[PDB]
């Protein structure tokens, strides 16, 4: 294990926190929303891998103690690097239609919404802090700046 | 059957997000003539 | 007509050489999810 | 507009379209070219 | 046009996903070269 002692004890520490419904093992869609918290990025695929109740899973019934928690944690430890600041702004370069490294609000607002996973306007707009006031041209490098630091 | 006797148009406005902010709805000249002068199996206005 | 009949052919290829890669991701996946499996078991009889 | 046009699409043409200084028309020309669009597809004017 | 466009594209996306197919095999074998080293230290936590 690539983990630390320290680290395996802090994961075993919010695995418990973070609970409960009842019982002290964790809920099969729940877990990703763990992992999330300790500040991993997978995507919904890598849970797909264990495929835990094939149809809609409501119930949860794959639930999880510490031991089958800690190898997920670790395989998507292990999953990717992820890229700098630079790869994200140039979506945004691309994006725009103004050419002065800004974004209309409006229209990026419903472009990370639509494109890739589905997002709610409750979660998008708290990732924004230079909200669309009287100016639609939002400087995007604080959106990515802010959001990087988790 | 149930035939408008005048010619309107509604506006929406919105805000710099693209959300609602008020709205106008404008009215023009009726046919007011015929509400007391009837032609055969014809109404007046309904509330009447 | 002569470019469809034509592009049948390609089609056909990609299409069992994708058939091909998708059976070695699933098998891939496989192993993966083995290697899970097993590492939750060292880590039991880690504890253990 | 031209400058529209490869503002919207340049990721398509990026290695072909030059980085310096130029009429617009001629790098949306350049990925008109690199697309292999039809001629009767599309009309090029001074503007739009 | 767009015919001729999709027939070179074909070409190029069938070897490329060769070495996709190439490299999903790799990993597959990794994955299994993994598995056997994680279940030989499973043995071994086992054994002790």
């Amino acid at each position: 294990c690539d983990f630390s002692e320290e680290q395996t004890a802090e994961f075993k520490e919010a695995f418990q926190l973070f609970d409960r419904t009842g019982d002290g093992k964790i809920l099969y869609s729940q877990c990703g929303d763990v992992m999330r918290a300790l500040g991993q990025n997978p995507t919904n695929a890598e849970v797909m891998k264990v495929l835990g109740n094939p149809k809609s899973d409501e119930m949860n019934l794959k639930t999880l103690n510490f031991e089958q928690f800690l190898p997920m944690m670790q395989t998507i430890a292990k999953n990717k690097d992820q890229g700098c600041f630079e790869d994200y702004v140039e979506g945004l370069r691309v994006f725009d239609k103004e050419g002065n490294g800004t974004v209309m609000g409006a229209e990026i607002r419903h472009v990370l919404v639509t494109l890739g996973e589905k997002m709610t306007e409750e979660e998008v707009e708290q990732l924004v802090a230079g909200h669309e006031d009287s100016n639609g041209c939002i400087n995007y490098e604080e959106l990515v700046r802010m959001v990087l630091s988790g | 059957d149930n035939s408008s006797r005048f010619g309107k148009f509604i506006r929406i406005n919105f805000d710099v997000t693209g959300y609602i902010v008020g709205a106008n709805i404008e009215t023009y000249l009726l046919e007011k003539s015929r509400a007391i002068r009837q032609a055969k199996d014809e109404r007046t206005f309904h509330i009447f | 007509s002569n470019l469809e009949k034509k592009q049948k052919k390609f089609d056909q290829m990609l299409a069992e050489e994708k058939n091909i890669s998708s059976k070695y991701a699933d098998e891939r996946d496989r192993a993966e999810a083995e290697a899970r499996e097993k590492e939750t078991k060292a880590l039991s009889l880690a504890r253990a | 507009v031209f400058q529209e046009f490869r503002q919207r699409y340049e990721i398509l043409a990026a290695n072909a379209i030059p980085k310096g200084f130029m009429d617009g028309k001629q790098a949306c020309i350049l990925m008109i070219k690199a697309l292999e669009l039809d001629p009767n597809l599309y009309r090029i004017g001074q503007s739009k």
